[PDB]
RNA sequence: CUUGAGUCUCGUAGAGGGGGGUAGAAUUCCAGGUGUAGCGGUGAAAUGCGUAGAGAUCUGGAGGAAUACCGGUGGCGAAGGCGGCCCCCUGGACGAAGACUGACGCUCAGGUGCGAAAGCGUGGGGAGCAAACAGGAUUAGAUACCCUGGUAGUCCACGCCGUAAACGAUGUCGACUUGGAGGUUGUGCCCUUGAGGCGUGGCUUCCGGAGCUAACGCGUUAAGUCGACCGCCUGGGGAGUAC
RNA sequence: AGGAGGUAAAAUUCUUCA
RNA sequence: GUUUAUUAAAAACACAGCACUGUGCAAACACGAAAGUGGACGUAUACGGUGUGACGCCUGCCCGGUGCCGGAAGGUUAAU
């Protein structure tokens, strides 16, 4: 059970479903006695370059202490979900707070 | 025919010939002109002056649309890289923007070799 | 520098074109140099730091 | 790379290229691929950067 | 590389007590543990040669350790091979 | 899976089997079977119109659906069967209504998948839908030329088509032959590739290995006599004639394509 | 018995290795709109390409392969060798103290395993590049250098080949021997009160001592000074060939 | 002063012993 | 293996394999004045023609004549 950054961006059209994503996500994690130290939602933020057409996406920061199991089967949900655009999990090194 | 005012100057200077094409804000090309098309064969067109007259050649063929101002996107090094944009300005065109669009790959394709001279 | 999210600190370590500035100018430290570069690489992917100014 | 001049001038004044791209990284990836040969070149030049 | 949970667990089964991981039985024990763990690791991929010499080094290590133990006290040798399950 | 038999005997050492473990073993689905006799290369006049047709092992037909009209109705692939009539493998899928139909089992197909057809079917192998809804570039097999007819393009094994154009109500498809023919997007198609691809890795091994398939021996024009074949008979391996058919038709380059009807539906011939 | 060699707790750095995905740029191919006799190429030209509309330009899509900048006598590994990003699995090395095992060590014929590129077998794929080959130039001659095209190959899965200037042309391990300038990775102490100050280890780079050597040079990482073990040489050609 | 970029087209052969 | 049933059973023919080429479906081709049918109730890993003839190493030089596949300024040119 290690930490994972996790910082995906949902399509601007599916912004009303975003608040729901965090629900199932946090639920699936807590289901396996997972953890959670930080969860931020910068909201519809500007983009650096025209990614998959359309400008400005909906970013949603994350920080969970889930095992290297439920986290591996997490990207499969993102890839399958055409709603979300990008996705990335990074390092571990203990947990953090606020910032950004 | 037509009557635009804002266009673009897509030039492509190389180590051999320099092609200049004045298009619109949509990129459909209104008129072009090469350094070789106006004569100068071989090293003759491989010079900055070849591009100078070339620009004037493209200019005296696109003014029919009343092109007041137009952007300029340079592409490809070699001669006629600076003298080219130095012509349109003296031709009577209102230079606005000048951006470089030289194809720079992040190391992908394999370049040639044969050059032992 | 010590992170990638702190773009407010990595925006002054890169040229206008986005190219990572060498330690020769920034005068940055050793271990801190690669870390600074490693942070930029992560930011770029997350669309935090444009790879080029062409955009 | 790009330049957005003011008003009181027409001269290029775009000497930014002579400090980044232009040919500083274009001429390099122009001819042969070199590969391992560069090391000897840089090592040779670096040996002359001392005195 | 073998969780610290299993390591300390094995040490408290071969040696007289804790902190006695230096014991020959403890070493050969903690070594075989990996040899059996990585055993399944190589079962997959099978193209990992760099990490292959490591596993071989581990076995070649305990092997020499066995000859030593067998050299000194023979009883401690048998009570180890039959328990740990090896040598055949 | 490919297998290379050992030289246990002559005509068996040059054999390369192409079996498949994920292939059903037994009798097919009776409800989807029929007579399907064997002509023999002869027509109603009993004249052998097509030469080299005869013998072969007894075969049966498999009711395969190429139209795929069952839209909005999911289906699960029960198993994969062998279809002698074709070179590709068929898949006995079972829809949620209880109806079973055969379809060209795609490359990435397995037993227990959920395929479906319709202008709402997800872009994946095994699904069928009009090219007007299928993204450009998407590799598709069993393409149709007319809306409602049925898949007729890329039906063999390992073969496939690739949509690479739109414009109007048509789309240009890159046939496996290398030709790009235009077809109205109104025509449906099935994403992904066709069946197996190891079908071309076969080499039989012996002559008799081609007899029970439906092919008969081949005779050369040089071996035959002039009264039989234009290449004459000769008096010791002779020719002096031009490579033509046994009916007086130039070959080895001589094109014989006359249509002018579908030439418009053509962009660039093969090469 | 513990100083050699290991284990244990915690922590740190890394193009180390293997597997599975992913993103952007560019080139090529293809499609649409606009546009029209040139394009392309060289030292100069030509072959080639183009009125079935190229090149150029704008937009979109597919595919392959490699990852610009970072990037450096910088880092890692036994050597070969190894560069985007992320996940999973995993080897080894190293450091701060203490504790434990207690020579359990070093090397090592046979044998065994690994091992760039090229090549080969069974398949797939194949943008670019590119032996052979084809067509133009150069030339006294051009089966070459140059240009236009282009197959095998390069890529991927599996099974072989085990060959190189496979070099640092120096085998590996341990001990000892004046120093100076840097790189890189931990750690102790001090108004942390300067981004540092004052020390102590591992590794690496250049120069320079004694000494050594035929000289060139090497020079605390030795080719210095010694010890252990294994391999190897006895003129060149023949030949890394014959049996 | 430091750094970066640019800058050359082909042209064979010469006995043996002192 | 096949073949001159009834003087030739052979180095001939066939042969898996390989190669070139034609073929985008109402296919090419073939039987037919036509309809129609076969090819195929198949779809380029398919089919037809030709050539050679397991495999192993390989398969060079040459485009005038005679053909095939394209383009094309000028010239000649039927019926109307």
């Amino acid at each position: 059970m290690r930490h994972y950054e996790i910082v995906f961006m949902v399509h601007p059209d599916q912004s009303e479903q975003v608040p729901g994503m965090i629900e199932r996500y946090t639920a699936a994690i807590t289901g396996a006695e997972g953890k959670i130290h930080r969860l931020e939602d910068w909201g519809r933020r500007q983009l650096a370059y025209p990614i998959n057409k359309l400008h400005k996406a909906h970013y949603v920061l994350m920080n969970v202490e889930a095992p290297q199991e439920v986290i591996d089967e997490l990207e499969t949900t993102f890839r399958f979900n055409d709603a979300v655009i990008r996705s990335m999990v990074m390092r571990t090194k203990h947990a953090v707070t606020e910032a950004s | 025919r037509k009557q635009v005012s804002d266009g673009v100057a897509h030039i492509h200077a190389s180590f051999n010939n320099t092609i200049v094409t004045i298009t619109d804000r949509q990129g459909n090309a209104l008129g072009w002109a090469t350094a070789g098309g106006s004569g100068f064969r071989g090293s003759r067109k491989s010079t900055p002056f070849a591009a100078q007259v070339a620009a004037e050649r493209c200019a005296d063929a696109v003014k029919e649309y009343g092109i007041k101002n137009l952007e300029v996107m340079v592409k490809g090094p070699g001669p006629g890289r600076e003298s080219t944009i130095r012509a349109l300005n003296a031709a009577g065109f209102r230079i606005t923007n000048i951006t470089d669009v030289t194809p720079i790959p992040h190391n992908g394709c394999r370049p040639p070799k044969k050059r032992r001279v | 520098e010590i992170d990638y999210k702190d773009i407010a600190t990595l925006k002054n370590y890169i040229t206008e074109s986005g190219k990572i500035v060498p330690s020769r100018i920034t005068g940055t430290r050793a271990k801190y140099q690669r870390q600074l570069a490693r942070a930029i690489k992560r930011a770029r992917y997350l669309s935090l730091l444009p790879y080029t100014d062409r955009h | 790379i790009k330049v957005r001049e003011n008003e009181p001038f027409d001269v290029a004044l775009r000497r930014f290229k002579r400090s980044c791209e232009k040919a500083g990284v274009l001429a390099e990836v122009r001819r042969r691929e070199f590969y391992e040969k560069p090391t000897t070149e840089r090592k040779r030049a670096k040996a002359s950067a001392v005195k | 590389s073998l969780s610290t949970e299993a390591t300390a667990k094995i040490v408290s089964e071969f040696g007289r007590d804790a902190n006695d991981t230096g014991s020959t039985e403890v070493q050969v024990a903690l070594l075989t543990a990996q040899i059996n763990h990585l055993q399944g690791h190589f079962a997959e991929h099978k193209k990992d040669h760099h990490s292959r010499r490591g596993l071989l080094r581990m076995v070649s290590q305990r092997r020499k350790l066995l000859d030593y133990l067998k050299r000194k006290d023979v009883a401690r040798y048998t009570q180890l091979i039959e328990r740990l399950g090896l040598r055949r | 899976a490919v297998v290379k038999c050992k030289p246990t005997s002559p005509g068996r050492r040059h054999v390369v089997k192409v079996v498949n473990p994920e292939l059903h073993k037994g009798k097919p689905f009776a409800p989807l079977l029929e007579k399907n006799s064997k002509s023999g290369g002869r027509n109603n006049n009993g004249r052998i119109t097509t030469r080299h047709i005869g013998g072969g092992h007894k075969q049966a037909y498999r009711i395969v659906d190429f139209k795929r009209n069952k839209d909005g109705i999911p289906a699960v692939v029960e198993r994969l069967e062998y279809d002698p009539n074709r070179s590709a493998n068929i898949a006995l899928v079972l829809y949620k209504d209880g109806e079973r139909r055969y379809i060209l089992a795609p490359k990435g197909l397995k037993a227990g998948d959920q395929i479906q057809s319709g202008v709402d079917a997800a872009i994946k192998p095994g699904n069928t839908l009009p090219m007007r809804n299928i993204p450009v570039g998407s590799t598709v097999h069993n393409v149709e030329m007319k809306p409602g007819k049925g898949g007729q393009l890329a039906r063999s094994a390992g073969t496939y088509v690739q949509i690479v154009a739109r414009d109007g109500a048509y789309v240009t498809l890159r046939l496996r032959s290398g030709e790009m023919r235009k077809v109205e997007a109104d025509c449906r198609a099935t994403l992904g590739e066709v069946g197996n691809a190891e079908h071309m890795l076969r080499v039989l091994g012996k002559a008799g290995a081609a007899r029970w398939r439906g092919v008969r021996p081949t005779v050369r024009g040089t071996a035959m006599n002039p009264v039989d074949h234009p290449h004459g008979g000769g008096e010791g391996r002779n020719f002096g004639k031009h490579p033509v058919t046994p009916w007086g038709v130039q070959t080895k380059g001589k094109k014989t394509r006359s249509n002018k009807r579908t030439d418009k539906f053509i962009v660039r011939r093969r090469s």
